[PDB]
């Protein structure tokens, strides 16, 4: 679901900022 | 982390898959504008 | 679902000023973000 893919890519991009 | 951010973020983002826009930049300042209109 | 190019890249150029400057006010802070990103083009 859009909501979930959602939370993976910002979760991912967060942990790439670090 | 803040707190919050990847809950703000995961509202944008939402909205980038569902709509598709062209210009994701644009896109967040529009976003992000009105949220803090509503806020 | 189609993934937009550059997504994960704006939201982690986003994040990593956030890391940096430490706004309390996230929501401010993208709407002064995005603006100045959007003009820097």
């Amino acid at each position: 679901q859009i909501e979930y893919l959602a939370k993976q890519i910002v979760d991912n991009a967060i942990q790439q900022a670090k | 982390i803040p707190p919050g951010l990847t809950e703000l973020l995961q509202g944008y983002t939402v909205e980038v898959l569902r709509q598709q826009p062209p210009d994701l930049v644009e896109f967040a300042v529009e976003y992000f504008t009105r949220l803090r209109e509503a806020r």
